[PDB]
């Protein structure tokens, strides 16, 4: 019933700790873990029932030599959450071989924190792609993961690992990745490094600063993302609910991220949603469609001219779309976020199936490429090298990734009555 | 009233420019079933930035001329429903002539439209000097000049002295006769009312033409320089009998004025 | 497996396409507003495969 | 729908510059782009939808070694627009290829542009002849817009290069860029200098600052042109509707301009009305006869007793006309322009092809042939070679005026059955 949420590798750690400074800050809670009298919402979620009514989070921490860890240690939000479940090479053959060989007491971890909760809903996995130990590591935790527990579901929070240029064996790693969240996951959530820093370098002139402002932006889109089931409300209070409209097929179940506001330092129903709409608003970077959109819309909006928009989008007739299926965009709202002042009050969010993501695996199917015929960027690894001694594992995730393009630009005709 | 005057005599900008357009492209069962004409008005006011109030909707909206093709007839009614304590005042054999007079005005548009067309279907040809482009389109600059200035006219009368009328009035038995006469002089000064029918009867010839000089988009050169030639001898068949109706109506006067400056 | 379930998804399909086409006929007569219709199936696609006219 | 705005050349950004500030003034709006509580206009013409509903105005600005373009940027009305769509040799074969060399991004620009409004109904080419590298260049843009667009209208705003006497290859400019104007434009609206200047000269006694308040008179021409379409009126809210009456043919193009006050430091209609048929009130420089004249009139003025005027104008009979065809004196009446005072509220306009224009293009082509005979005028560049070796191209354009003039005095005579 409740979900327990993990942090993995240490930039996965560094917006994991954000998130939960976030949460922090959200709900009426001190950095003690004490629930408060400005404190009526729901608390079975990602809390932890820690013992004295006091509401704890549930912060996983896995990890191999921690650096950023220690500075996350030595704040006063390490008093929030601490109940012993943090724990104390740039490849993915490295970070897998690290997950395998400690894989039973980070287990036992795992296995102590699902007996400590009541029940289980799912396992929500925060990390940021390309951290270094992080990456491999995490295909073989969410492997892990859905051998031991095939009866839940699985998230992952991920960014495109792409900042246009060190780690140049970056298209192996998310390459092999790419081929264990399609089989290992059930709804992967993706965001972009480059659109991300467009938008940052697009509202202000921040070029230096802009990791700690994506990080907020990370955490207050993570926010939204769960405020419908932190806060309640009729839909989406649980994550399954959520999850099952935007997937029509368990290879094409990759959403694209959108936040309306740009700046943070009345607005009309109409405004927000054709603001949803336009791509200079999608925090994710030949003919390309949605499958399926949904929009959540958190803020001082009326729900009633809500149908008077969608009648306005619906003749507006604005996105083209899947053009075989009886999928359609989908409204949805939840509460105003409360127990804390918040300018820019109207906030929505996006996640949505495109095929326009295959545009971005092809680019890093061709860099995979390139880098793979020349081989001189792999940067022989022992590890990579006794991991697979002819390297067909990246051949292998080659051949799902092409199967996974020709089922997106399959899908992107109106013709997918058999499979392609 | 002003509400009114903004969606049934078209003092909208843009929206007759929108919703003609889209309605002409029909003309089968298209524009005949309640789903299509139900929805272009939508359309409409939309892209017309000035419209979507609740004298724009919840209207009734049918039509009296079906889409079964010349076709010098244009559809879509749109009527301005009224009840009880309008009705003291408004009348509702009034509101069927907003109707009338919207339907007439959209109907000029049509001329508009088809003349448009046809130097549209002409434009792909060419910038270039060949004879068959020039001369061809020089027949269709003179029935844009008839269409330009027959609405000159219309725009004129329909709109702004009559429209002086029941607009200084504004500034029991009485209103409704206020009402009644307004629309009676829009009507008049319309040249629809039978006296003076046989002005506006001519226009009709005038009309067929222009859809005939429509049809075609040259091989073809021959036939729109022939329905051009009828064209040319009705104008200057109208240019007398419109003088003669003077000795019947000063206000028919500003008509022969607008058509010709000097010229026999 | 792919065939098998293909023989009981056709009979479903086949059903569920006749339950479909008659709750659209049977709403298209309920109107007021024409948002119901046009919100329940807003693709474009088996938002009623009765047309009329 | 909405009409893309084009101020090229240096002098054309300044009358563009002037055109922008008069629309400023005109509407409630501030020098920020901000929609104001005293702006109901019409705002789908000229305007930009920019992105909080402040309809900020299309200025594209296209020029090459920007000097006066500085002193336009900063102004406090760049930011009544800036969606980044300003852009950073006195001949035309120069300007040609300047504007031939960098087409690609300037042209991404206009796409960008126009994919960036709703649709598209026309580019108006806001333009002054003899900038130095915008003539030539003004050629090469108005042939990548007729040729990318086919189905568009072009507008041109054009002054006629002649201060009476420094560029003296301008008749090869102005009769290249006639050739241009005849072949891949629509409509073009010409004003003169030397008249311009005259009635400068007429109404106060200002010689030196006089160009200043041209670009007044230019600005207050161009914002009665639209103000039929930018205030809601029943005719000619629409370009082509305008355009359509007063072109009979597409080679005699070419409208005059007048207005009815001379100083701006009740006025009855027959008074505007004859008032715009005299030559002292049109603002351009044997018989010669309007082929078709329509007035706007905007002011304090009675809808009701323009037909008593035209009926006193009528059995006037005070100008002659083409005697062989159809065409009238057209009245169209628009709004009084809102939310600013003006003195001298009453203000006509005409637009008019008369084949009076003839006899400055056959003017251009009398100096033309002298230079050419003489030939030590053209200042011999290595562009003007380099674009044409033989230099037929000036005689090919000379050809075409030749049939211009021909067509010009057809169409003075009773008889232009058959094309002369």
């Amino acid at each position: 019933r409740e979900i327990i949420t993990l942090q993995l590798g240490q930039c996965g750690n560094q917006i994991g700790f954000e998130f939960w400074k976030q949460l922090c800050a959200e709900h009426g809670i001190s950095p003690e873990g004490i629930v408060e009298e400005f404190a009526t919402d729901r608390k079975d979620v990602f809390f932890y029932q820690a013992d004295d009514e006091h509401y704890i989070p549930r912060a996983v921490l896995l990890d191999l030599e921690p650096r950023v860890i220690h500075s996350i240690l030595n704040s006063p939000y390490a008093k929030l959450y601490n109940p012993e479940n943090i724990y104390l090479g740039n490849n993915w053959a490295s970070g897998f071989s690290q997950g395998e060989k400690i894989h039973e007491d980070i287990f036992d971890i795992i296995d102590r924190e699902a007996d400590g909760s009541d029940s289980l809903e799912g396992f929500v996995l925060c990390h940021s792609i390309a951290g270094g130990t992080g990456s491999g590591l995490g295909s073989y935790l969410l492997e892990r993961l859905n051998d031991r527990y095939p009866k839940k579901l699985v998230q992952t929070y991920s960014v495109f690992p792409n900042q246009d240029e060190d780690v140049v064996v970056q298209p192996y790693n998310s390459l092999l990745t790419l081929k264990r969240l399609t089989q290992n996951a059930d709804c992967v959530v993706v965001l972009d490094n480059t659109a991300l820093n467009r938008i940052a370098t697009d509202r202000l002139h921040i070029q230096n600063p802009s990791f700690s402002q994506i990080n907020q932006l990370v955490s207050t889109i993570m926010s939204a993302s769960t405020t419908t089931l932190r806060y309640p409300g009729y839909m989406n209070n649980d994550l399954i609910g959520l999850i099952a409209s935007l997937i029509p097929t368990p290879r094409l179940h990759f959403l694209m991220t959108g936040y309306t506001p740009l700046t943070t330092d009345k607005t009309t129903v109409l405004d927000v949603m054709r603001r949803l709409l336009q791509p200079k608003n999608v925090m994710v970077s030949t003919n390309h469609c949605y499958i399926a959109i949904l929009n959540i819309i958190q803020g001082e909006v009326d729900p009633t001219q809500v149908h008077k928009s969608l009648q306005r989008i619906r003749e507006r007739k604005l996105a083209n779309f899947i053009p075989w299926g009886p999928a359609s965009i989908q409204v949805a709202l939840s509460r105003k976020s409360p127990y804390l002042p918040s300018a820019h009050r109207v906030s929505g969010l996006m996640m949505a199936n495109h095929t326009s993501i295959s545009s971005l695996f092809e680019r890093t199917c061709r860099q995979y490429d390139k880098l793979r015929k020349r081989e001189a960027f792999l940067e022989q690894f022992r590890k990579e090298d006794m991991f697979k001694d002819n390297f067909d594992e990246m051949d292998t995730s080659r051949e799902i990734v092409q199967q996974l393009i020709d089922e997106y630009h399959a899908a992107t005709r109106p013709d997918y009555i058999s499979w392609g | 009233y002003e509400a009114l005057r903004h969606f049934l005599l078209m003092e909208d900008g843009e929206f007759a420019q929108s919703l003609s357009d889209l309605l002409f492209e029909k003309l089968p069962g298209e524009l005949l079933n309640p789903l299509v004409l139900n929805s272009v008005l939508s359309k409409a006011l939309q892209c017309s930035l000035h419209g979507d109030t609740p004298h724009a909707s919840n209207l009734s909206l049918a039509l009296k001329y079906l889409p079964e093709v010349p076709d010098v007839l244009s559809c879509l009614e749109l009527r301005y429903k009224v009840d009880w304590p309008l009705n003291i005042v408004i009348t509702e054999g009034c509101v069927s002539k907003y109707s009338g007079v919207f339907s007439f005005l959209l109907q000029l548009k049509l001329m508009m439209w088809a003349l448009k067309d046809v130097c549209f279907h002409l434009k792909r040809t060419a910038m270039a000097g060949s004879v068959q482009f020039r001369q061809l389109q020089l027949f269709k600059h003179e029935m844009q000049h008839f269409v330009k200035v027959i609405q000159g006219y219309i725009a004129n009368q329909i709109l702004h002295v009559t429209w002086c009328e029941f607009r200084a009035r504004l500034a029991l038995e009485e209103i409704q006769r206020a009402h009644a006469e307004y629309l009676h002089k829009a009507v008049f000064r319309g040249l629809l009312t039978e006296k003076a029918a046989p002005v506006m009867n001519v226009i009709h010839s005038i009309f067929s033409l222009v859809l005939k000089f429509r049809s075609q988009l040259h091989p073809n050169f021959a036939l729109m320089q022939q329905s051009y030639n009828t064209f040319k001898y009705y104008s200057h068949f109208l240019f007398k009998v419109v003088t003669k109706l003077v000795n019947r109506q000063p206000h028919l006067e500003d008509f022969l004025l607008r058509i010709n400056f000097n010229n026999y | 497996l792919v065939s098998g379930f293909e023989a009981t998804i056709n009979k479903f399909d086949k059903n569920f396409s006749a339950h479909l086409l008659d709750l659209l006929a049977r709403l298209s007569i309920y109107s007021g507003m024409a948002s119901v219709i046009s919100r329940l199936d807003f693709n474009g696609f088996y938002t009623e495969r009765l047309e009329r006219l």
